């Protein structure tokens, strides 16, 4: 009993549309002006033509996951003034298609993950002014997309882990005014700059783990409102005294399956400051050879 | 069940009998998010409490009907 309905889709009565799994090429002809919800993820829809959504003025959400979409037309996505959600994860996009979301000014939810995304063009996410939530993990970055960034104060929610960044320049989130986690693990970072996390004073999740730091990361000191720190599985040998002296915000830090040397005097304030924040560290840093706690350790 | 995934799928951990049974899945369940990994993807229970869908462990989306979403905690009042 679907009135505003076609096969061989579902239309659950509260103006949701199922199309999801039935082997699709393209978005079904029929389907209702009232639709405020589209699910045709895990089709076979690998172009999207102009107009495609020209009949859905009201659409809210749109999920294309799992399609093998290669080809966003520009104006595919043109009147869809109401959309808050659009996932295309699982896809085949090379490029940020920043032109065809261009006009989505209501968007809050963006996924870009698991596609083989190589390039950020400049101009990506201009006019996303209402954008929370940005997944641009899984993909094949290669560096920060700084400028795209800096349109988007309103992001709360970021990952671009599992992507090939290598470094962070100075003031590369800098307009993120409201960003509360930021996710950067699994990547080769090697290099970050003094001033790379400048302005990112509502940021409470940092995860740089499964990285490649040999240098703690001095630029964390800019962020006061930091909860949560995961700097696991580097080269980290040593931290620079006094480095936590100021994120009296901390309460958790992941500092394991790192090479500590664990030579006095060298080790001295890491050792002291475990031992007097205990509760804060998750797991255990353990001394290089031996094995040993860090915390168990004392300078005379 | 199922012990690896096609390669961008997500296992799903299941006890539903006495034994450990896994399930193969597109998305997640409510409650739970896709948590990517190098070695193998999988559904994780959200950390935050009367989360339907989550970012990531301590980042909520979308709160329970009744609730108020806030920097991505749930909240029984707007803050």
């Amino acid at each position: 009993m679907d009135p505003l309905c076609a096969a061989p889709c579902s239309c659950d009565g509260d103006r949701r549309v199922d199309c999801s799994g039935k082997g699709l090429t393209a978005v079904p002809e029929g389907l209702s002006a009232f639709t405020q919800a589209l699910d045709i993820s895990m089709n076979n829809i690998t172009q999207l033509p102009e107009g495609a959504f020209k009949n859905f003025p009201f659409l809210e959400e749109l999920q294309l996951a799992g399609n093998d979409l290669s080809f966003i037309h520009p104006k595919a996505l043109s009147g869809l003034k109401e959309l808050k959600v659009l996932t295309l994860q699982n896809n085949q996009l090379k490029t940020v298609p920043s032109e065809a979301i261009r006009g989505l000014s209501a968007l809050q939810s963006l996924r870009l993950d698991a596609n083989h995304i190589t390039s950020v063009p400049e101009d990506s996410f201009e006019g996303l002014v209402q954008l929370r939530h940005l997944w641009l993990d899984d993909n094949s970055l290669t560096e920060v997309p700084v400028h795209p960034l800096s349109n988007l104060p309103t992001l709360q929610a970021l990952t671009l882990a599992l992507n090939k960044i290598s470094s962070i320049p100075d003031f590369a989130f800098t307009n993120l005014s409201s960003l509360v986690v930021l996710h950067l693990h699994n990547n080769k970072i090697r290099s970050l700059s003094q001033h790379c996390f400048d302005g990112l004073d509502n940021l409470e999740t940092l995860d740089l783990n499964y990285n490649n730091l040999g240098e703690f990361p001095q630029a964390i000191k800019a962020l006061p409102s930091l909860k949560e720190l995961a700097l696991d599985t580097n080269q980290l040998k040593s931290v620079p005294d006094g480095i936590f002296d100021r994120l009296t915000s901390l309460q958790k830090i992941w500092l394991h399956t790192n090479p500590w040397d664990c030579s006095c005097p060298r080790i001295d304030y890491l050792s002291r400051w475990l031992n007097k924040n205990s509760q804060k560290e998750q797991g255990s840093a353990k001394c290089s050879g031996s094995g040993k706690p860090v915390r168990s350790i004392i300078c005379p | 069940g199922c012990l690896k995934c096609s390669p961008k799928l997500f296992i799903l951990l299941e006890r539903n009998d006495i034994r450990q049974v896994g399930v193969c899945l597109p998305s997640c369940p409510p409650g739970y998010f896709d948590a990517r990994n190098p070695d193998m993807n999988k559904c994780i229970k959200c950390k935050i409490e009367h989360c339907e869908a989550c970012f990531s462990h301590n980042f909520c989306t979308k709160c329970k009907e009744g609730l108020y979403l806030h920097k991505g905690r749930c909240y029984p009042a707007c803050p």
